[PDB]
């Protein structure tokens, strides 16, 4: 988890 | 008669009163003794670089060059302002003057004396400089970068070289938190090593000497232990942490909290108000906390008008001293309106910050961002104090974006996106820029299809004739001289990018290389796309078939690099074309 701020 | 150059940003009033002169070979320097220290060194190595030398003795044939604050009992600067004073100017204000073989420059306080020579530094063409009087001022009093993407850190010369770019640009805040920085994030526990400690003292100084305030991130959000012996114990290591970075001269911190796992709104602001009175406000020469929330984008925040848990108990317990960042109505997002601003402001009873993700392209990484700011409302400094952007893992090409920053940030009613991004490739770029302009309008708008869209769209005018060559054939008009104008445009961005690979400097070319061969891949098969529309119109079928070979051959090219550029635009037209 986390290499962007992709949501969740 | 001497032209006002390009400026950036655009002084709040700047008036002509004269038709310029010419500097002489040297110069007398005024109040030197008791001006900004900083202020006055970028005015010496300005008049280094530029071979005019200082009189040691007045000379009244030599222009006379008067400095100071507005603090600084100097009564021949007064003389030289001509009734133009800097007293009824907010902080980092300066009013500038040249008449009648005098420059006189009043800064507000010593980092008003500095943008002050900042200005100066701009109006200045081979000697020559016109007759102006100034007053400026910035609209937002915090301005500039958070380096705090992921992906790979910028070096220690990237880092160095943009703090000398933000000091000619007056943007006053750096925030050092970049994600994959062990020692800021997932080991935030943990001391610099020494040699990492002095390359944070150049970068300290370096700051210093550009009026830049370095803020020193840390994100201890992964695994921080919140209660007892230890809760004590990692609130200890915050404070030797932030301590060991006050002791080299840092006087701005940010605790930041965004993409992690724990949401506990209580003990996160706990953490920050404990730090704001144990560390902040007992040093007591510490500029304002710095913090984002785990909920940081207005989607994530509020739910059906009103906070969701986190946020509200967040906002209910946070100091209001203390700077809160949110990123707009989502995490990468085409606008904060005004509203948007409101609403979040209004959770928070206080002035908000910024945290603008653009250029940043962790998300999206083929892609560079290389457009103005976009779509953030002209009055947001109703409600925002503090306004930074996060930046492509990419130092040099972020400028582009960065310049804007300083534009919109500084003269923010004033701001004109359009006219901001062609004054920042005219004063990047030099010799380059018509070309640099052609290429970087093909790469402003990111989408990653999901999440992530903002920045203006690729080049707009282009796709409205690429639009409108659609309805001239579909209604089967003459659409012979639009066939000519875009042979034209796409035969443009080959010449351009071919001129950009052949010239521009390493620092630049390093940086969009891939990019380039894109455009010029994408150019062609747009030709060719051209070429099958003509042997369709002309019904020849040997011509037709082999330009469409030649078209999927050049999209199968752009689809399968890594580059990406022009999706909806240069692109999309190969893909229209065959169908
Ligand atoms: C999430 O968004 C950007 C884009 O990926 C990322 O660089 C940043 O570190 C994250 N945090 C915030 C507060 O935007």
């Amino acid at each position: 988890l986390w290499v962007d701020s992709t949501p969740p | 008669q001497v032209l006002v150059p390009n400026l950036n940003p655009t002084p709040e009033n700047l008036e002509v009163v004269g038709d310029g002169f010419k500097i002489t070979s040297s110069i007398n320097l005024v109040g030197e003794e008791e001006a900004d220290e900083n202020a006055v060194n970028a005015l010496r190595e300005f008049l280094t670089a530029n071979n005019i030398e200082i009189n040691s003795e007045n000379d009244p044939n030599s222009t006379t060059l008067i400095i100071g604050e507005v603090d600084d009992d100097i009564p021949e600067l007064d003389e030289a302002l001509n009734g133009t004073t800097a007293e009824n100017l907010k902080e980092e204000g300066y009013a500038l003057v040249s008449n009648d073989g005098k420059i006189a420059i009043e800064g507000k306080d010593g980092d008003g004396t500095f943008y002050g020579v900042q200005t100066f530094k701009q109006l200045v063409k081979e000697s020559n400089i016109p007759e102006v009087n100034i007053t400026d001022y910035p609209t937002v009093s915090a301005r500039g970068i958070v380096e705090g993407f992921y992906g790979t850190p910028w070096t220690h010369q990237d880092r160095l070289d943009q703090i000398k770019f933000y000091g000619e640009n007056k943007l006053n805040t750096y925030i050092y938190a970049p994600k994959d920085d062990p020692y800021h994030r997932e080991k935030w526990r943990e001391p610099y090593p020494e040699s990492e400690m002095q390359r944070m003292q150049e970068l300290i100084n370096a700051s210093a000497e550009n009026k830049v305030d370095f803020v020193f991130g840390i994100s201890p959000g992964i695994d921080i232990r919140f209660d007892g012996d230890a809760g004590e114990e990692d609130f200890n290591h915050l404070i030797t942490k932030a301590e060991s970075l006050y002791d080299m001269g840092v006087r701005s911190f940010a605790i930041y909290w965004d993409n992690i796992q724990d949401k506990s709104a209580a003990k996160h602001a706990q953490v920050l108000n404990r730090f704001n009175e144990e560390f902040v406000k007992a040093k007591g020469d510490v500029k304002p906390l710095i913090t984002v929330p785990t909920e940081y984008d207005t989607g994530a925040m509020v739910s059906n008008g009103q906070p969701r848990a986190y946020t509200r108990i967040f906002a209910e317990t946070v100091d209001p001293s203390i700077e809160v960042m949110w990123t707009g109505p989502g995490v990468v997002t085409n606008e904060i309106p005004l509203s948007d601003a409101q609403l979040i402001s209004g959770i928070y009873d206080r002035n908000m910050a910024v945290w603008w993700n653009y250029p940043v392209t962790d998300y999206f990484k083929g892609k560079l961002a290389l457009g103005p700011m976009h779509g953030l409302d002209k009055g947001l400094n109703q409600y925002v104090d503090f306004f930074t952007v996060n930046p492509m893992e990419h130092a040099e090409l972020s400028k582009i974006s960065i310049h804007t920053a300083a534009d919109y940030s500084w003269n923010m009613d004033n701001y004109d996106y359009d006219k901001a991004w062609n004054r920042a490739i005219d004063m990047l770029y030099g010799d380059l820029a018509e070309d640099m302009k052609v290429f970087a309008n093909h790469s402003t708008r990111m989408d990653n299809k999901t999440w992530a869209k903002s920045g203006r769209e690729d080049a707009p005018e282009l796709r409205a004739k690429m639009d409108e060559l659609w309805n001239k054939l579909s209604s089967k008009e003459d659409a012979s001289a639009l066939i000519e104008e875009l042979y034209g445009e796409f035969a443009r961005m080959e010449e351009a990018c071919n001129n950009l690979k052949a010239n521009l400097p390493e620092v630049a070319l390093e940086e969009c290389s891939r990019q380039l061969d894109e455009l010029i891949t994408l150019a062609q098969g747009d030709k060719a796309s051209l070429d099958m529309i003509v042997a369709q119109l002309n019904e020849d079928t040997e011509a037709y078939e082999s330009a469409k070979e030649i078209a999927q051959n050049k999209l199968n090219t752009a689809l399968s690099s890594f580059a990406v550029i022009s999706e909806k635009v240069a692109q999309s037209f190969i893909q229209e074309a065959l169908s």
